[PDB]
Order: C-alpha cells, then sequence, then structure tokens
C-alpha cells in the first residue's frame, strides 16, 4: 500500500476535562528506521493539539499548511481557535484536493478555550469529520488501537488515569506492529497543564 | 443674498427678520385663517392637505383655495365640497417638481 | 462635449453617435424595397462615379442564407460586415437547429447584434441602413429593415437612402397587397427613375414564387424592359 | 449504510442507520447521515462519507443563499435539480447516492440521487448497500396515504431490517419526520444494539508505565 | 478613452509624482502613533479619532495591527486603503514561514510590501495606497527594531520618527541613542503626545518579551491613567 | 472633471447619467399603464404607427418573457429588445438552474441588477428603457414591476412609464382611492383622461393574465373592441 | 389551548357595538377564564365600555389587574395595553382611593418589564393623579424624583410639564421658594420643544 | 472591453474626491438609525415612496445576511443591493469552510474588503452606500457601518442618512449602557419621528432587531403596535 509506507500511529482519548494525544516517535521507509525524533502530535492551540499519521510528507505538508491557514485565521480575527471550527478547517483541507489527495488521518484533540468541554474528532482521507466523545484511532495499526482501547477506556476520567490506559493502549497497541512503535509519546492536556511525557516501549 | 455689506452694520438696521415659507405647525393656521373667510360644506378636510407638507409659501394657499373657489363657481355653487379642494389643489397643488428614486 | 461618444447621453437623452449615424445613411443613394403576396421585391439606386467601375462594380443586393436579402444604404464597408456575419447568423442556426432561418429571429438577431455595439465607447455604431426579405412557404413575405440605432421594423414598401423623403410617397401611392410582384419589379423602375433627380445604372433582385425562395439578379431581361419606363 | 424515506399525508419520514465503516472495520459508531439543508429539506447520504458531507454543504449553502435571495421558503425541486446538475457533471466521480425529501408549497414529496446524476421522484426510497435489506419491507407493508404514526414505525422497521442483515449495519436509528407545519429532527429513535457490560477492573494507580521523561508546561500563568 | 485616465503613472516637468506626493498630504491632515525603541522592546504611541462616546470596545484599536508573534504596524493617513493591504501583508509573513520555517525578520516583510506599494505606483494606472505605515518588529539575527515606509516605496530604520501631523524634530534632540531604558520610552512617548490624554484619546502599545517568546502588549487602561499622572512638569 | 460625462459621482451626489437616461425614455413616447386585479393583471399601452407603411403587427412593445410573464417597455426601442432578450434568458435560465418557472419579482429584481452593473462600471451606457412586467405566481395575487435604468425596481399597484407619467399616476391616485376585474374604467380610461384620443380599438395594446388561466395573452380588436364600447356608461 | 380557551371567541366581536350594557361583566367571562387580539382588545374596549358608561373598568379592571398575567403577549401589546388601560384608570375614575396603588402597580410593575419610558410617562400621570385628589405632599416629592432622572436626560421633555403640575401643588399652599423659580424655569426650557397650545396654553 | 485605470484619485490638497462626493450622495440619502442595545440592537429606517401607490411588502431595507446579521442602508438604491448579494456570498464562504455562523467583525471585514476595489480598479465608481452591520455574535450583539470608503467602527448608536448630526447629537443625549429591549426601539421610533417629514405612518418605517434568535424583520403589525403605544 502507500498509507503503510512511513508507518506511524496516532490516537486521542478523554476522561474528564482533560484529554490524552499520544503518537509513535518513528520516521522511516517500509523496514528501516532512519530516525528516532518525529513531531506528529503538532501544537496549534494553547490546548489544542492535531495529531497526523499515514505518509509522513503529508503530514509535514498539511501540517505546515494548516499552521499556515489557521495562524493566519487567528490573526485575521484574534482569539484562540474554537476547535469544531479547527475542524471544518482540516475538512476543507483534506477536501478541495480529493483528486489526488493527502495520505494522512489527522485527529484532533482539545478543549473549548472557554467552557474547557473537551472533544476528540478523526478524520479520513480526503476528510470527514468523526466528532467523538470516546476516543479516536489513526494510522496503520488502526484496530489494535481500537479493539483495545475500546477495552480499556472508561467514561469520566482524571488525568492519571487516563495517562495510564493510553499509555498501556499505546504500549501494548504498537508493540503488536512491525512498522509502528520504539518509543511512543504522549500529551496530557488538562485545563492547568499540557503533562507531556516519553514513553520506554519495546523499542525493536 | 445680494442686498450690500454696508446696509447693517448696527445704526442704518440693527435686524433681520426672517420670513419662514412656513411648516406643519404654522400651515395649518394659514389654512383655518383663508377657509374661515369662505363657504365650506365640511365635506372639506383640514389637516389631509395641511399633510403633504411641501414648499409652499402662503401666496399659493391663497391660489390653491381661490382657485378652489372659482373651480367651484363652474357649476355656479354658493360652497365648495370635495374636488375642487382636492382638484385646483392637485392643479395647481404645486404643479409637481421632480423628484430623485435610487437616492431616497 | 456631451458628443463623440456612445456611452455618453445628452441632457435629454439622446446618444448623438447614433443620430450621427442616422444621418451617414442619408447621405447615400436609395434602395426601396417593395413587398406584395408572392415576396419581396428589392431595387438599389445606383450612383456610378465613374466609366471605369464595371457592372456590379459593387454589390449592394446581397444575400444571406439562400432566401433573405440585403439591400444596403449606408457605408458599404460596414454594411459588407454585417452581410457576411449574418451569413454565419443563418450558418449557426442552420447548422444549429436543422430547421431553415425564419426571418423575424435573423432580424431580431442582427438588430440586437448592431444595437449592443452602440453601447460602447470602445466602439463605434455602425453606418448603414439594411433591409432583409424573403419568404417560407408558409411564412408570407416577411421583410424587415433595420438602423443603425438597431431597431428593426416590419414593413410593407420600406425606403432608405439619401432620397427616402421622395421615395416613400410613390410606394405609398402604389397599390400594395394584391399583385403578383411581376408588375411590381417593372413598377420599380417608376420609383427610382423619380426619385433620381440628377448614371442611375439600377439593379434589382427579389424572391418570389417564380423563384421559390431564392434570389437572382432580375434575371436579365426587365433591365430592357423596365429601362422602357424613361418619358415618364 | 441503510437509509430510506416515506412520504406520507402529512409529509415524509426519512431514516438512517448510524455507522461508517471504513474498510472492514467501523471508524465511528455514531454519525448523523441526515444532513440539513433547509427548515423544510433533509437530505440524507450513502456511498462516499466525505462526499455527501461536501455535495450538502455546497447545496445547503447555496440554496439558502438562493432562498434568502427569494425571501420565500426554498422549494424542494431546486434542491433535486441543483444536486442533479452539480453531482452530474462531475461524471460519477463523487459517489453520493443520496436522497433528499421536502415539504413545500406544492406537496410533501422526496427524490433519489443516484452518484451518476440519475433522479427519480418516488413515494418510497432506499439507498446503499442496505437497500437490499430495506426495500423488501417496502413491498409487505407498505400502503399508500397512509397515516404518520405507522410510517415512523414503517422506516423504523425498515432501517431496523438493514440493521439485522446487513454488513453495512448502524449502532441505531434516527429518523426525520418532515411535516407541514413541524419537523422532528429526533437522533436515535431506538437503540437495538446495547454495549453489554465489562466485567473486572483492570489499572493500578501511578503504574504500569514505563515513565522515560516527564515534561510539565502550566498555561494560565 | 484616453480623455478620462487620471494619469497617474506620469513624471511631473519637475520630476516627481504628482500623485505620489498627493498620498504624503494625505498623512499630514490625518496621523499620530510615533514609536519609540530601547534596549528593550518597542513601542507605538498613538491617537483615536475625537471625542465621540460612541464606541463601544475595540478588541485591538483601529490603530494597532498584529502581524506574527514578533511584529506589529501602526497606520496612517487613508484608513481604508491600508486595512487591505495589512491583511495582504501579513498573508506575505505566513506564507514566508510556509516556505522557510522561520517567523520572518521584518526587513523582508517591509521589503515586500514596499515592492507591491511601489508596484501599484509603477503601473496598472490606480491611484497608490495613500498610508504611510510602519512596523515594529523583533528578530534572531538583528536587535529590537522598527521600519517605516511611505506611499512612495522607500523605507528605513528610522528609530524614532512618528508620523502624521506636526513633525518629530523634538525627538532628534532628546533621543540618547545608546540606552534608553523603555520605562522612560513611555515618559518620552506621553511627553510627546502630551505636547501634540487617558486611553478615550491615546492608544498606546508596547513590544517587550519574557525568556524568548515575544510579547505585544497594548497597555490596558489603568496604566495609561498611571502615566499621565507621571508628569507634574514636563 | 468629468461629471456629466463617465457615470462618476458629481459633487451632491446625483450622478448625471440616470437621469439623463431618465429623459431617454421619453424620446417619441408611447406610453404603457398596467392595470392589477385582485384576479387580474390586465396591461395597457398606446403605440402609433407612422404612415400605414409600417406592418402593424410588428410593431408592439408588449414582449412574451415565458408563459407567465408578460412585459411592456416605454424607453427607446433600440435599447429595449437588448434588454427584454436578457429578460427571457435569465427566466429560462431560472427554470434550467433551480427548477420551476421563475417569478415575476427577483426576475425584475435581475434585470434591474444588471441595469445596476450597467450604471456602476464605466465604459458602457446605461440603457434607456424601463420594463413595466406582469406576472402571477402560486402563493400571491398578480404583480407587476418596473426597473428603471438605475435599477429600482420597487412593486407597484399602479404607475405607468411613458411620457405623460405624472399626469397617468395623478389619475390613477386620484382613482384607486375609492377602492375590479373588468377593468373597464380604469384601464384604457387613464390614457383616454390624459391624453384625450378616445382611441379605436388600433392603437391600444393590452395584455392580460388572469388567476382563472395565467397564461399571457395579447388581446385583439374584437376582445379590445367591445373592451371599449363597455365605455358606455 | 384548551376546549374552553376558545369556546365563547365571537362575543369580543358583536358586542364591541351591540349594546351599551350587554356587556358590562360580561365580557369578564372571556377576560378571567385569536385570544390574544381578542383578549387584548377584550380589556380595551370592555375597559372603554366600562370607560363610558363609567366605573366598572376599574372595579372589574381592578378584577382583572392583579397582574401574575403577562410576559409573552407581543411585549408592545402589553406597552398599549397597559398605556391605554391605565389611561382609562386615570382619566376617569369612580372611587377615589382607587388608583392610587393601580399607577403604582404599574409604576413597579414597568420596573419589572425594565420599560424605561413607560415609568416616567406613568410618573407625569401619577403626579397628575396626586394633584386631582388633592394629596399635596408627596407629588412634591415624587415631582422631586421626576427631575433627577429629566435632567439626565434630555432637558425639558416632560418636565415643562411635571414642572407645570408641582407648580401647580405649591400655590394650593405655598410660597416664594417655587412661585415665580419653578414656573419661569419651566417657562426656559418650554421654548424648545414643539409645543401643542396644551402644554403651552396651559403653560400660559 | 474594461477600462483598467482607476477613476478615483487624490485631489492636489491630497484627498479623494470621489468618496466625500459618495459620502455626500449618502447624505442625501433616507435616514436611519441604529441603537446597539445591552442584548440585542435596533436598526430602524424610514421606507417614504414617492406616493401611496406601491406595495410596501416587495422592496425591504432591513434583510439578513442569512444566519443573523442584518443590514440596513442609507443613500443609493441598488448598490446596497449589490452589497447585500456580495454580503450573503461571503458569508457563504466562510459558512461553507468554517461551519459556523460567520462573526459580524469578520463579515464587515470581508464587506469592507469589497467595497474598497471599487475606490480603485478600472473606472468603477466607489458604491455611495454606508450601510450599518448589526449581529448577535456569541455572548454581546455587535453593531458597524462600512462607508462607501471602506472604513469601519464600532459603537452604541448611530444615525445616517438626511439631517444625521441631529441623529448622533440626539443619541449621544438619550443613551444608557442597560438601556436593552423595546425602549431601544422606542428612541428609534422617536429619532425617526424627529423629522420624518409628516404624521409616522407604520407602512412607511420597518425595524430590525437582533433578540439572541437570529435578525428578524419586525411584522407590519408590530411596528403599529408601539406606534400604538407611543
Amino acid at each position: 500500500s502507500i498509507m503503510s509506507y512511513n508507518g506511524g500511529a496516532v490516537m486521542a482519548m478523554k476522561g474528564k476535562n482533560c484529554v490524552a494525544i499520544a503518537a509513535d516517535r518513528r520516521f522511516g521507509i517500509q523496514a528501516q528506521m532512519v530516525t528516532t525524533d518525529f513531531q506528529k502530535i503538532f501544537p496549534m492551540g494553547d490546548r489544542l493539539y492535531i495529531g497526523l499519521a499515514g505518509l509522513a510528507t503529508d503530514v509535514q505538508t498539511v501540517a505546515q499548511r494548516l499552521k499556515f491557514r489557521l495562524n493566519l485565521y487567528e490573526l485575521k480575527e484574534g482569539r484562540q481557535i474554537k476547535p469544531y471550527t479547527l475542524m471544518s478547517m482540516v475538512a476543507n483541507l483534506l477536501y478541495e484536493k480529493r483528486f489526488g489527495p493527502y495520505y494522512t488521518e489527522p485527529v484532533i484533540a482539545g478543549l473549548d478555550p472557554k467552557t474547557f468541554k473537551p472533544f476528540i474528532c478523526s478524520l479520513d482521507l480526503i476528510g470527514c469529520p468523526m466528532v467523538t466523545d470516546d476516543f479516536v484511532v489513526s494510522g496503520t495499526c488502526a484496530e489494535q488501537m481500537y479493539g483495545m482501547c475500546e477495552s480499556l477506556w472508561e467514561p469520566n476520567m482524571d488525568p492519571d488515569h487516563l495517562f495510564e490506559t493510553i499509555s498501556q493502549a499505546m504500549l501494548n497497541a504498537v508493540d503488536r506492529d512491525a512498522v509502528s512503535g520504539m518509543g511512543v509519546i504522549v500529551h496530557i492536556i488538562e485545563k492547568d497543564k499540557i503533562t507531556t511525557r516519553t514513553l520506554k516501549a519495546r523499542m525493536d | 443674498d445680494t442686498l450690500d455689506p454696508a446696509l447693517l452694520r448696527p445704526g442704518r438696521l440693527d435686524r433681520k427678520i426672517e420670513f419662514p415659507l412656513p411648516d406643519r405647525r404654522q400651515k395649518r393656521l394659514i389654512f383655518s385663517t383663508i377657509t374661515s373667510k369662505m363657504n365650506l360644506s365640511e365635506e372639506v378636510d383640514l389637516e389631509d392637505y395641511v399633510a403633504r407638507p411641501d414648499k409652499i409659501s402662503g401666496a399659493d394657499i391663497n391660489s390653491i383655495c381661490q382657485e378652489s373657489g372659482m373651480l367651484a363657481v363652474r357649476e355656479n355653487r354658493y360652497i365648495v365640497l370635495a374636488k375642487d379642494f382636492e382638484k385646483a389643489y392637485k392643479t395647481v397643488i404645486k404643479k409637481d417638481e421632480q423628484e430623485h428614486e435610487f437616492y431616497k | 462635449g456631451y458628443d463623440l461618444s456612445a456611452s455618453t447621453f445628452s441632457p435629454d437623452g439622446r446618444v448623438f453617435q447614433v443620430e450621427y449615424a442616422m444621418k451617414a445613411v442619408e447621405n447615400s443613394s436609395t434602395a426601396i424595397g417593395i413587398r406584395c403576396k408572392d415576396g419581396v421585391v428589392f431595387g438599389v439606386e445606383k450612383l456610378v462615379l465613374s466609366k471605369l467601375y464595371e457592372e456590379g462594380s459593387n454589390k449592394r443586393l446581397f444575400n444571406v442564407d439562400r432566401h433573405v436579402g440585403m439591400a444596403v444604404a449606408g457605408l458599404l464597408a460596414d454594411a459588407r460586415s454585417l452581410a457576411d456575419i449574418a451569413r454565419e447568423e443563418a450558418s449557426n442556426f442552420r447548422s444549429n437547429f436543422g430547421y431553415n432561418i425564419p426571418l423575424k429571429h435573423l432580424a431580431d438577431r442582427v438588430a440586437m447584434y448592431v444595437h449592443a455595439y452602440t453601447l460602447y465607447s470602445a466602439v463605434r455604431p455602425f453606418g448603414c441602413s439594411f433591409m432583409l426579405g424573403s419568404y417560407s412557404v408558409n411564412d408570407g413575405a416577411q421583410l424587415y429593415m433595420i438602423d443603425p440605432s438597431g431597431v428593426s421594423y416590419g414593413y410593407w414598401g420600406c425606403a432608405i437612402g439619401k432620397a427616402r423623403q421622395a421615395a416613400k410617397t410613390e410606394i405609398e401611392k402604389l397599390q400594395m397587397k394584391e399583385m403578383t410582384c411581376r408588375d411590381i419589379v417593372k413598377e420599380v423602375a417608376k420609383i427610382i427613375y423619380i426619385v433620381h433627380d440628377e448614371a442611375f445604372e439600377l439593379e434589382l433582385s427579389w424572391v418570389g414564387e417564380l423563384t421559390n425562395g431564392r434570389h437572382e439578379i432580375v434575371p436579365k431581361d426587365i433591365r430592357e424592359e423596365a429601362e422602357k419606363y424613361a418619358k415618364e | 449504510t441503510t437509509i430510506a424515506g416515506v412520504v406520507y399525508k402529512d409529509g415524509i419520514v426519512l431514516g438512517a442507520d448510524t455507522r461508517a465503516t471504513e474498510g472492514m472495520v467501523v471508524a465511528d459508531k455514531n454519525c448523523s447521515k441526515i444532513h440539513f439543508i433547509s427548515p423544510n429539506i433533509y437530505c440524507c447520504g450513502a456511498g462516499t462519507a466525505a462526499d455527501t458531507d461536501m455535495t450538502t454543504q455546497l447545496i445547503s449553502s447555496n440554496l439558502e443563499l438562493h432562498s434568502l435571495s427569494t425571501g420565500r421558503l426554498p422549494r424542494v425541486v431546486t434542491a433535486n435539480r441543483m444536486l442533479k446538475q452539480m453531482l452530474f457533471r462531475y461524471q460519477g466521480y463523487i459517489g453520493a447516492a443520496l436522497v433528499l425529501g421536502g415539504v413545500d408549497v406544492t406537496g410533501p414529496h422526496l427524490y433519489s440521487i443516484y452518484p451518476h446524476g440519475s433522479t427519480d421522484k418516488l413515494p418510497y426510497v432506499t439507498m446503499g448497500s442496505g437497500s437490499l435489506a430495506a426495500m423488501a419491507v417496502f413491498e409487505d407493508k407498505f400502503r399508500p396515504d397512509m397515516e404518520e404514526e405507522e410510517a415512523k414505525n414503517l422506516v423504523s422497521e425498515a432501517i431496523a431490517a438493514g440493521i439485522f442483515n446487513d454488513l453495512g449495519s448502524g449502532s441505531n436509528i434516527d429518523l426525520c419526520v418532515i411535516s407541514k407545519n413541524k419537523l422532528d429532527f429526533l437522533r436515535p429513535y431506538t437503540v437495538p444494539n446495547k454495549k453489554g457490560t465489562r466485567l473486572g477492573r483492570y489499572r493500578c494507580e501511578k503504574g504500569t508505565t514505563a515513565v522515560l521523561t516527564e515534561k510539565i508546561t502550566p498555561l494560565e500563568i | 478613452s484616453r480623455r478620462y485616465d487620471s494619469r497617474t503613472t506620469i513624471f511631473s516637468p519637475e520630476g516627481r509624482l504628482y500623485q505620489v506626493e498627493y498620498a504624503m498630504e494625505a498623512i499630514g491632515h490625518a496621523g499620530t502613533c510615533l514609536g519609540i525603541l530601547a534596549n528593550d522592546g518597542v513601542l507605538l504611541a498613538a491617537e483615536r479619532r475625537n471625542i465621540h462616546k460612541l464606541l463601544d470596545e475595540v478588541f485591538f484599536s483601529e490603530k494597532i495591527y498584529k502581524l506574527n508573534e514578533d511584529m506589529a504596524c501602526s497606520v496612517a493617513g487613508i484608513t481604508s486603503d491600508a486595512n487591505v493591504l495589512t491583511n495582504e501583508l501579513r498573508l506575505i509573513a505566513q506564507r514566508y514561514l510556509l516556505q522557510y520555517q522561520e517567523p520572518i525578520p521584518c526587513e523582508q516583510l517591509v521589503t515586500a510590501l514596499c515592492d507591491i506599494k511601489q508596484a501599484y505606483t509603477q503601473f496598472g494606472g490606480k491611484r497608490p495606497f495613500g498610508v504611510s505605515l510602519l512596523y515594529i518588529g523583533w528578530d534572531k539575527h538583528y536587535g529590537f527594531q522598527l521600519y517605516q515606509s511611505d506611499p512612495s516605496g522607500n523605507y528605513g530604520g528610522w528609530k524614532a520618527t512618528c508620523i502624521g501631523n506636526n513633525s518629530v524634530s523634538m525627538l532628534k534632540q532628546d533621543y540618547k541613542e545608546g540606552e534608553m531604558t523603555l520605562k522612560s520610552a513611555l515618559a518620552l512617548a506621553i511627553k510627546v503626545l502630551n505636547k501634540t490624554l487617558s486611553a478615550e484619546k491615546v492608544e498606546i502599545a508596547t513590544l517587550t518579551r519574557e525568556n524568548g517568546k515575544t510579547v505585544i502588549r497594548v497597555l490596558k487602561q489603568k496604566e495609561v491613567e498611571q502615566l499621565i499622572k507621571k508628569h507634574e512638569e514636563e | 472633471g468629468f461629471d456629466r460625462h463617465i457615470t462618476i459621482f458629481s459633487p451632491e451626489g446625483r450622478l448625471y447619467q440616470v437621469e439623463y437616461a431618465f429623459k431617454a425614455i421619453n424620446q417619441g413616447g408611447l406610453t404603457s399603464v398596467a392595470v392589477r386585479g385582485k384576479d387580474c393583471a390586465v396591461i395597457v399601452t398606446q403605440k402609433k404607427v407612422p404612415d400605414k407603411l409600417l406592418d402593424s403587427s410588428t410593431v408592439t412593445h408588449l414582449f412574451k418573457i415565458t408563459e407567465n410573464i408578460g412585459c411592456v417597455m416605454t424607453g427607446m426601442t433600440a435599447d429595449s429588445r437588448s434588454q427584454v432578450q436578457r429578460a427571457r434568458y435569465e427566466a429560462a435560465n431560472w427554470k434550467y438552474k433551480y427548477g420551476y418557472e421563475i417569478p415575476v419579482d427577483m426576475l425584475c429584481k435581475r434585470i434591474a441588477d444588471i441595469s445596476q452593473v450597467y450604471t456602476q462600471n464605466a465604459e458602457m451606457r446605461p440603457l434607456g428603457c424601463c420594463m413595466i412586467l406582469i406576472g402571477i405566481d402560486e402563493e400571491q395575487g398578480p404583480q407587476v414591476y418596473k426597473c428603471d435604468p438605475a435599477g429600482y425596481y420597487c412593486g407597484f399597484k399602479a404607475t405607468a412609464a411613458g411620457v405623460k407619467q405624472t399626469e397617468s399616476t395623478s389619475f390613477l391616485e386620484k382613482k384607486v382611492k375609492k377602492k375590479f376585474e373588468q377593468t373597464v374604467e380604469t384601464a384604457i380610461t387613464c390614457l383616454s383622461t390624459v391624453l384625450s384620443i378616445d382611441f379605436k380599438p388600433s392603437e391600444i395594446e393590452v395584455g392580460v393574465v388572469t388567476v382563472e388561466n395565467p397564461k399571457f395573452r395579447i388581446l385583439t380588436e374584437a376582445e379590445i373592441d367591445a373592451h371599449l364600447v363597455a365605455l358606455a356608461e | 389551548m384548551a376546549a374552553a380557551a376558545v369556546v365563547e371567541f365571537q362575543r369580543a366581536q358583536s358586542l364591541l357595538s351591540t349594546d351599551r350594557e350587554a356587556s358590562i361583566d360580561i365580557l369578564h367571562s372571556i377576560v378571567k377564564r385569536e385570544a390574544v387580539q381578542v383578549k387584548e382588545q377584550s380589556i380595551l374596549e370592555l375597559g372603554s365600555l366600562l370607560a363610558k358608561t363609567g366605573q366598572a373598568a376599574e372595579l372589574g379592571g381592578l378584577l382583572k389587574y392583579v397582574r401574575p398575567f403577562l410576559n409573552s403577549i407581543s411585549k408592545a401589546k402589553a406597552a398599549r395595553l397597559v398605556r391605554s388601560l391605565l389611561d382609562l384608570f386615570l382619566d376617569m375614575e369612580a372611587a377615589t382611593g382607587q388608583e392610587v396603588e393601580l399607577c403604582l402597580e404599574c409604576i413597579e410593575w414597568a420596573k419589572s418589564e425594565k420599560r424605561t419610558f413607560l415609568r416616567q410617562a406613568l410618573e407625569a400621570r401619577l403626579v397628575s393623579l396626586y394633584f386631582d385628589t388633592k394629596r399635596y405632599q408627596e407629588a412634591l416629592h415624587l415631582g422631586s424624583q421626576l427631575l433627577r432622572e429629566l435632567k439626565k436626560m434630555d432637558d425639558k421633555a416632560l418636565l415643562v410639564e411635571v414642572q407645570l403640575l408641582e407648580s401647580k401643588t405649591y400655590h394650593a399652599l405655598s410660597n416664594l421658594p417655587k412661585a415665580r423659580a419653578a414656573l419661569t424655569s419651566a417657562r426656559t426650557t418650554a421654548n424648545a420643544i414643539y409645543c401643542p397650545p396644551k402644554l403651552q396654553a396651559t403653560l400660559d | 472591453r474594461g477600462y483598467s485605470f482607476s477613476l478615483t484619485t487624490f485631489s492636489p490638497s491630497g484627498k479623494l474626491v470621489q468618496i466625500e462626493y459618495a459620502l455626500a450622495a449618502v447624505a442625501g440619502g433616507a435616514p436611519s438609525v441604529g441603537i446597539k442595545a445591552a442584548n440585542g440592537v435596533v436598526l430602524a429606517t424610514e421606507k417614504k415612496q414617492k406616493s401611496i401607490l406601491y406595495d410596501e411588502r416587495s422592496v425591504h431595507k432591513v434583510e439578513p445576511i442569512t444566519k443573523h446579521i442584518g443590514l440596513v442602508y442609507s443613500g443609493m438604491g441598488p448598490d446596497y443591493r449589490v452589497l447585500v448579494h456580495r454580503a450573503r456570498k461571503l458569508a457563504q464562504q466562510y459558512y461553507l469552510v468554517y461551519q459556523e455562523p460567520i462573526p459580524t467583525a469578520q463579515l464587515v471585514q470581508r464587506v469592507a474588503s469589497v467595497m474598497q476595489e471599487y475606490t480603485q480598479s478600472g473606472g468603477v465608481r466607489p458604491f455611495g452606500v454606508s450601510l450599518l452591520i448589526c449581529g448577535w455574535n456569541e455572548g454581546r450583539p455587535y453593531l458597524f457601518q462600512s462607508d462607501p470608503s471602506g472604513a469601519y467602527f464600532a459603537w452604541k448608536a448611530t444615525a445616517m442618512g438626511k439631517n444625521y448630526v441631529n441623529g448622533k447629537t440626539f443619541l449621544e443625549k438619550r443613551y444608557n449602557e442597560d438601556l436593552e429591549l423595546e425602549d431601544a426601539i422606542h428612541t428609534a421610533i422617536l429619532t425617526l419621528k424627529e423629522s420624518f417629514e409628516g404624521q409616522m405612518t407604520e407602512d412607511n418605517i420597518e425595524v430590525g432587531i437582533c433578540n439572541e434568535a437570529g435578525f428578524r424583520r419586525l411584522t407590519p403589525t408590530e411596528v403599529k403596535d408601539y406606534l400604538a403605544a407611543i
């Protein structure tokens, strides 16, 4: 395939007023790992992280393109971006290049900038909003990150339990994959903190 | 507008009286007077033609009211009822202007 | 200087680049067209300058679509231009809709062409009045006449040119409705010889039941038969 | 995707199952397939999950621009013809087998839009794969000129018959009832599919993690 | 038609440009908003339109416009044109990021805007952009810096230059070029504006930083009532 | 400079081209008065043939936009057919683009809007003809509209258009404050009381629409002759 | 609407001009059991019919006038209803002690819907109310309350009339602390408005 | 076709000659008031036709931009209708890309952006319509005014059209920061009542409010209702 080129696997899940987005720090060709540090969780707002997976030139291409149109939007009308509106904007970024699309499925994780009501979203290749109140999953190893993290997620979780469950879901999900893994990264977005952390994984 | 700018100078005049080309609260009194020296048969209305306030002297009030009576001389009538009032007014009730739609 | 541009009105609403084009066909020769029940007969005055020009040096009875005609008045360059785009217009109708072009639609089409060409300072108006004319088997002898303003009217005996002040009177006194076109070909010379008040080497063409929806320069015999309306 | 819609004496009743399955795995278990266009026109959607979204945002936006240009309420014929002509000139590359219905000044009626641009005025329509699982229950128990309550029960039985024996099944049925005076866009009508339950708690507290490097960043002050 | 064109792109017989120096006289009718830099950051100091109550709230004013995290601009002259161009130049800033992943060192931006504004006075037959707007900014290359431009097209580093009416000569007898200590730059700003005053009829805005990232403050209300009582004599 | 040359603003407003284009619609003057019936929008206009050499059937104003909308225009007749052809174009374009046949109001909005972009851009003159146009939709009654050469459509009961507009609208205003499907004392009598000819049935063109039959119908000398001999009360 | 919410709906159409005695307290059966203009014009023309017979507009007007009643009756219908109904309370009454609290309930009631101008409307008609029933002591005081708001607002919009009325209150008893000052002050503010001959001739 | 040279240009004084003529054509327009209020606005205007002959339910001056934003003008007739056409189109571009009703401030950004290039760009004269904007946009209502130059300002009250100095001074006199619902309508009615040229007919005025549930025109039975409650 062409989605299985660089691997990559991001997810996001929420309990209480925190969310949790998580990627796998890995980049390379089908068999080769040319680096370990690779930015997949791109900050857009203060508390609104977009995370991308799939083909790496599309995740940097529409990551920087989305920082372009997003940054110019909050410059044209001064406020932090409402995250539903950013979901609409990546929905009209992946679309309108439908023919020969971008090979990425960006998830969007974060908080309303004034009521702090969390949500998480996922999109497909050509851009379809999947609003979700449970968890979203993107990348090559999709159904593991489903499957298992549908078997773990309980509702209404404080950041240390959500911390722990997205840690286990990422580690045991990407361990059961070839082209993903080798050290993962977890951003917890509270209503006052960004608990950014890495996780020592089965790095093999 | 061209009188002289030395005909006043507080000594030769010391005053100036504007005459207004009257409006709503006065126009009613002009119609009340000029109709008060005529024969009316109360089919007339007063404030209907005080309404449409548009650019009248008192002289053309005497023209539309005098013209109302003279247009009642057609049927050799000693009064005026409905049309000679409205009739003369519309005929020479300012024989119109030239609006100008869009702007306005 | 409210003149010299077709996109500028007068202070009483009269676009002077149109009425200056209208006198620009009033300083050119006549071309009369007479309708009757079997078709429309044209006749054009010619003002042959020198002996150097031969017969039909400038065509002024063009044809367009194998049945409608082009008695023109003004500038022959402009009249020839709208003649050939009338040819292209009936070409697009016959190619597009199959059915042979009814003349009312062609006169409205060329009419709005030369009218929509008088709304811009980036073009001049045309300087050529002209008239059409034909009949289909169920149309009637339709003819229309078009000014440089772009207005097109259906006529019976319209006449454009310099001496149209004279020419409209005889066509009005001629019996209009019920005669069978051959006589009026002959009678056209009487109008042309009256209105020419000074080589008058005239030229005629028609469409009729002797033609079945066509055009011919006369065939050539009435040129030595309607020439015998000298001394009137 | 199993979808459907039935006209009846007052109006129409649309309806869809709520599950979007990319590949052979459900990506999302609860999505609206009954899209707004207008306060009197709801469409539906099947085929490509994004193309229906974008074509009904475009015809929704362009249509209500049209309606507030006219001033009156927009008719449902012009939604049919804008979806037909705009969906045709992309030669069927957009896969959007959507149906749309509306109550308007002429009468309550619905159309179906195949992804190549072929439109059908019908009393009852079914797009998606679940068409086949929900057309037969419009052929034994459908009656013309029927009352609203058993039409709602009819469309719920149709979509519910697209749930139980199709692999483009849905979690739960939502259906809109568009009448002359009131619109009733109700999200889920019945939920015939519970989650079940789990057995046994799993996690410890501040354990079961291989933390390599923490990093804390405050936000407010 | 050639009778109708204003012929903006014509040299005078004296060699100058008629439609350009008419924009320079458009600045002197409406225009304020000096700018002072220090060893620390740079500030604009501005004036609103009039005393007319009837004005509810400006998020940013009609004067100070944000452009990046590390730049801002203020505007003189015709306010209808410059709004357009500042959104225009804002686009330029972001696309430099898209081309380079740098925060656009501000001289690149001023050069780009002055090239397109020069292009409107070069050809096209249109009127030039009647605004002598100016810029404040920071890059990692140079220090805190402000630039100033005009509808002609040229620009410069103009360390304390004001725009609009009543022309800056007092500042070129008062500015200490070595060190300035930005609180005293506020004091000099309210000195100059005190000669040419709460935030009903003033609009002062500073650019500073903390730990590397720049901070653009618009100097909310009560700070102006602090500095307006920071005088006795001046 | 060029205030009375180009469609631009003069001092004190008052761009001097649209009222120079209003004076263009009074050129010659063949004059329409439109009558509205709670169930029948009749059309009246006067039409004079010069010399009994014109074909009287071909000269008209009275155009047909579609099967439900008729129109009549009193401007300079060169600019008339360029305007009515675009109205036919936008009617058929509405029926192809938005389904149902176009209702009468936003047709006049749209030709008012292209007349606006005539009087907004330079290098084109605002063409001098105003479109009295009638028509019936399903929802409301019969309507009538007139876009001017400036683009200001109003929504009328009973205006008029051409030479003697003010006398006509004064007569209609004096003869509508009293309260008419027959329209026998209103439609023709506006013309015969304004300009005093008391017409034979040749020179008058009448175009009706009715709620019972919304197809636009141009009448002939038989039925307009009965309509004229009905003025014997 | 219940089964007997619209049962006698036509009775406030025929009995508007049937007889002056056939709907004395008979329309009250409509009032205290389509219905918003029939009910509002029932209070308006029932109250006008009882303000034609003379007394029962404020008696049965009190029987309809307790007001835990209206919030959303097309709010300007509450303006015209309360305005003209209180105009019938003021314009003519039977029992003299009544209308003091009938208009006071409209002052504290006009505090409730926050209608600022209706307050000073019924305060002008309320100082006019206290002068007619010879209160002479705190019509003074509410006249001092009225000028404080008028001063804040456009000068003497109606406080020419209120100032005229409190100027009528003193001369019943009092001296020069009004006599020339407040009356002439009302004249100074009385040459700057459209004056009807009622107010200007009453000031004469 | 076309000109591609600007007819709006700089005076030798240093100002735009066409734009001050556009503000003259606005100042000769029909008077219109607009009052920002603590929960919602009111934008009243005056529809005086030539005679009592026209359909007063046919043309509007209060008319929304598609969600909750109405806009009322003063000046040229159909140039307004072009600005409504462009404004509805810009609001629908914004709605199809960002999936929310447009913030009022951004709509005034884009309407002032489209009115600018008609002060430039090829033979077009500027519009000469200084329409004013309303809008509820989240939390607190907004109000603006796009001049035919292209500037815009937000406030608490304004007037425009004929004798607007009396409207600005009179609204400066009678305004309170909490003055919120139908009292604003009241003072709007007695701002148009100030001149009106006579008798204050309900068919000759129309108002529009933004009472936290979308901009909506007021039915003619509601204006006459408060005209009964004057």
